[PDB]
DNA sequence: AGCTAATAAACTAAAAACTATTATTATG
DNA sequence: TAATAATAGTTTTTAGTTTATTGGGC
């Protein structure tokens, strides 16, 4: 499946693009289901998790009665989830933009992050975009530059950078 | 303990950082048996906020609890009893509390069943920012309505700011863009600011008050303008200028 | 590991630290304390497991255990905490300084030998393995203890003693209008591995600009991923260390804690007989996968042995020129391999010989890699990365073999492709010019994830419970206005060159 | 003008590395 | 009669599960 987006350059250039994950690590999609050792059924099988009091007690703590927190040096700060979700970084939805250009030799293979390779073309039914991307490819090959680009899958994903 | 009323009610004591620190305030709360919770729960009646924190900012965002300043609880402890929740310790509150305050009070600190006093009226007036954007004629009309409708016609001072008087303040008439010096026009111009009776310096058909200014040489102009209108100018008989409206 | 780090800050509790040439300049105590706050924040986020302490000298009172006069210790060697930050900031400011001078004295005679005794004793207090006895102090003058020749002699004697004991110290130049007087009393007595004392430094010109800068990282120590081994044929085996010079960091996991007690509540989780309400056992477990109708049951070591193919190690396949690797062929972040003599003695000689030889041949090493027990071994390539130095002769690149991974056939994902489309050469030249407009030189440390930065900002902000949280700056946002003004009309020129004048790229 | 599927993110357990110590045997 | 040698006790990644998740549909 393609990634239908629009590459943005400055504030006056946009090219409808479709990205394909050319490389994807193999991974099984069939999980293992624990069933009974006697009836061989999962119906009689389901977890029981208990938030028993960590202090000198054993009383379970209800889901709402318990919150998260984060270690801070020598202590831990009490923390909710509404607080972070209203003070988290807000990504600008699904977007993908270029940032700069540099020589190919300025980077090495040992700085290649992620677990997938994205082969990207323009969106379907835009032959002018095809000519534009072809010119981009030719110019980049001639100049031997590499484009520095910023990626963002969607609002709820983490924006990041790429080459 | 001291007062069981403060007990049985959960209090989110999370910002006791005041001139009185948090620990001693919490100790006093325990002395009154007030129920202390660190994080705001549904059973918690109100959240104790002293100084401002980013956590308090989120509490403002979280329209779930009522932000309470230490003044209200301090007065409660001094009185050993709950102090009424008039908005002077208030920052952010539940919509249920919003309706409660809109019921027991108006859109401000004024009450509906408790007679106003100097303190609450002054606090309400000082809480609202400056709102001078209307025309001076609207000011004159509204203050005149306040005076006449409410039997408020007892103002000790009334010269020219407020309602229904006429007086010439310029030697030259129909040309008010220039000021004549070396005369009493400046004194009248000064008097036309403070005490209050609306200023009129233009000649029109809507004037029915016969007034002679501090200059006795303007009577010729007054009589010249008298024939232009139906009104007849009469010789004048507090105001401290010896004027009569008839 | 091989030791830990700790610093102690020393502040002159005098009046020279409580003045300013002009009100735009803070007092020496002011920028010292704020730089201390910045340092502590950096340590908390970076290396909170370190030891930090605060001691004062020159004040009227004192708090040291030996009870030397004018020697008031403030904080002891401990992992930094927000409470300490609050204690510092209560006196940080144009009025908190007055609060300190009220509740605490400032300005009195003392001996530097005494503060050295105190700091040495504080060193003795700690017990964990220790590597950097760094001592930091702040002032703009040196000669006051040179006023008493006996005091100078005892101070320099104790300084030499602590240098012998391995203690290292560093001083910050502070703005003394008459000059700090370098080379008069300290660099001859303080510990320095190099000499740059040329200017008596009428100002505070030294490294506060680095210290006040806040860093946000974890800087994990040099830990070997594995001493895994290369099986040449079946018996020729060498020991090499595994490393990842890049390791994707992520936000630390949260800790689930209570509301009114805030205690991190332990969560026991188990499974019980749902159909009975009783209790189940880990032995009473059977995993199932139903393909259509048939259900297949597998167990623990049953699922283990299917992952078993060979012993964890490196199995050489052969050699292939480096050029025969497609650059766009990528699997995951690369690794690094470093030799070692810890297990196989002489393996370093073999590693060096192999590196030199394959560098001459310009070939890659094909090998079968098994990370740990019960994992399918995958083929990888070992490109020899030579150690490169700089003008400072520092390793901009370490020696060894960069470990790049070879994807499999399943990794290849074909997509609906299109024909080859060319472009007019003049448009290619327009692209060359447009690229040259916005060209720049990339540097690795010039970019960073703003999301984690904002996370930190919030974290220390709620820790510092201010009115507002610090606002991180995104370095990944393009300078759209700057780039547009830098390009000019070439953008629309190429737009009409390729894109239809009537049809915008927008659908 | 009504409908829902990959999915990175998050959440887990699980496995290794890396320290830090010690139930054991000569042996008198 | 008493020293030494496998050992677990912390992190630390890391590799499966879990989930709330925009698009089309008609």
């Amino acid at each position: 499946i393609h990634w239908p987006c629009r590459l943005t350059i400055g504030s006056n250039l946009s090219i409808r693009i479709a990205a394909y994950k050319s490389i994807l690590q193999e991974r099984v999609k069939k999980t293992w289901t624990v069933v009974d050792a006697k009836t061989l059924k999962k119906e009689d099988i389901q977890k029981e998790t208990v938030y028993c009091l960590n202090d000198d007690d054993e009383t379970e703590v209800l889901k709402e009665d318990i919150i998260q927190g984060f270690r801070y040096g020598s202590d831990i700060v009490p923390f909710s989830k509404v607080d972070e979700e209203q003070m988290k970084y807000k990504s600008e939805g699904k977007c993908f933009s270029v940032l700069g250009f540099c020589k190919s030799s300025q980077v090495q293979r040992r700085f290649f992050m992620g677990n997938q390779v994205l082969k990207v073309f323009a969106a379907r039914d835009d032959e002018a975009a095809a000519v534009a991307l072809s010119s981009l490819i030719h110019a980049l090959d001639d100049l031997d530059m590499v484009a520095i680009v910023r990626y963002a899958y969607d609002k709820r994903a983490n924006p990041q950078v790429g080459v | 303990k001291i007062s069981n009323i403060f007990e049985d009610v959960e209090f989110c004591v999370m910002s006791g950082t005041d001139s009185q620190p948090k620990p001693d305030l919490e100790n006093r709360i325990a002395e009154f048996g007030g129920y202390i919770v660190q994080n705001p729960g549904p059973d918690t009646y109100c959240v104790i906020a002293g100084s401002e924190n980013i956590r308090v900012k989120n509490i403002i965002l979280s329209n779930k609890h009522d932000v309470v300043k230490p003044a209200w609880l301090l007065e409660c402890f001094k009185t050993k009893s709950f102090v009424p929740w008039q908005p002077r310790f208030m920052i952010h509150m539940c919509p249920s509390t919003k309706e409660h305050f809109a019921r027991e009070y108006d859109c401000y600190g004024d009450s509906y069943f408790i007679d106003t006093d100097l303190n609450q009226l002054k606090e309400v007036f000082s809480g609202i920012k400056n709102s001078n954007e209307q025309t001076p004629e609207e000011m004159a009309s509204l203050i005149a309505d306040l005076e006449y409708r409410y039997s408020w016609d007892c103002s000790p001072l009334s010269m020219f700011r407020r309602h229904t008087v006429y007086l010439d303040s310029y030697a030259v008439i129909n040309d008010l863009s220039t000021k004549n010096e070396g005369t009493r026009l400046a004194i009248k111009a000064l008097e036309l600011r403070f005490h209050g009776a609306k200023v009129v310096s233009c000649l029109a058909e809507g004037v029915s008050h016969v007034i002679i200014g501090e200059d006795h040489s303007r009577v010729a102009d007054f009589k010249a303008f008298r024939r232009t209108f139906k009104r007849k100018f009469k010789i004048l008989k507090d105001k401290c200028e010896l004027q009569e409206e008839n | 590991y091989s030791g830990r780090d700790s610093l102690i800050f020393l502040v002159d509790a005098s009046k020279a630290m409580f003045e300013s040439q002009s009100e735009d300049e803070l007092t020496p105590f002011d920028m010292s304390i704020q730089c201390i706050q910045s340092v502590y924040i950096s340590k908390i986020i970076s290396s909170d497991r370190d030891l930090l302490a605060v001691v004062f000298y020159g004040t009227e009172k004192d708090k040291n255990s030996v009870n030397f006069k004018n020697i008031y210790v403030l904080q002891e060697l401990d992992n930094p905490g927000a409470k300490r930050i609050l204690e510092l900031d209560q006196f940080k400011g144009q009025q908190g300084q007055k609060r300190f001078q009220d509740m605490m004295g400032h300005g009195s005679d003392y001996s530097l030998s005494e503060v050295l005794w105190v700091c040495a004793n504080l060193f003795s207090d700690v017990q964990f393995k220790m590597s950097h006895k760094r001592i930091m102090l702040f002032t703009n003058e040196d000669n006051p203890h040179g006023n008493d020749s006996a005091k100078a002699s005892r101070a320099r004697t104790k300084a030499g003693d602590l240098r012998d004991t391995g203690i290292f110290l560093d001083l910050m130049h502070l703005k003394k209008p008459g000059g700090f007087d370098i080379s008069l009393f300290y660099r001859d007595i303080i510990s320095i591995a190099e000499d740059e004392d040329l200017r008596v430094h009428f100002e505070e010109s030294s490294k506060l600009e680095d210290l006040l800068r806040k860093v946000r990282a974890k800087e994990t120590r040099k830990r070997a991923l594995s001493r895994l081994k290369l099986k040449l044929n079946k018996d020729i085996v060498i020991s090499v260390g595994i490393y990842n010079l890049v390791q994707k960091a992520l936000k630390p996991p949260p800790i689930k804690l209570y509301r009114e007690t805030n205690e991190p509540v332990k969560t026991k989780t188990r499974t019980f007989n749902t159909s009975t309400g009783g209790l189940l056992l880990p032995s009473d477990t059977k995993r199932s996968q139903i393909y259509g109708s048939r259900q297949i049951i597998l167990e623990k070591e049953e699922t283990e042995e299917l992952k078993r193919f060979d012993d964890p190690g490196l199995m050489l396949m052969g050699f292939k020129p480096l050029v025969l690797l497609k650059k766009h062929h990528y699997l995951r972040p690369s690794l690094f391999v470093y030799p070692e003599e810890s297990l196989v003695i002489g393996s370093s000689t073999l590693f060096s010989a192999l590196l030199i030889k394959c560098l001459e041949k310009e070939v890659a090493a094909l090998c079968r890699y098994t990370p740990r027990r019960n994992i399918p071994p995958y083929f990888v390539a070992l490109v020899p990365q030579e150690e490169e130095l700089d003008d400072q002769k520092i390793q901009v690149t370490p020696p060894g073999f960069q470990l790049v991974f070879l994807p499999f056939a399943d990794d290849k994902r074909k997509m609906p492709f299109t024909e080859k489309i060319m472009a007019t050469p003049e448009q290619v030249g327009k692209m060359k010019a447009i690229v040259e407009k916005l060209r720049f030189t990339y540097r690795s440390d010039s970019f960073e994830n703003p999301v984690l930065q904002q996370h930190f900002r919030n974290l220390e902000a709620l820790a510092l419970d201010l009115m507002e949280p610090e606002q991180a700056v995104d370095l990944t946002l393009p300078k759209v206005e700057a780039m547009n003004k830098r390009l000019g009309s070439l953008v629309d020129e190429f737009k009409e060159l390729v894109y239809p004048p009537d049809y915008n790229p927008e659908g």
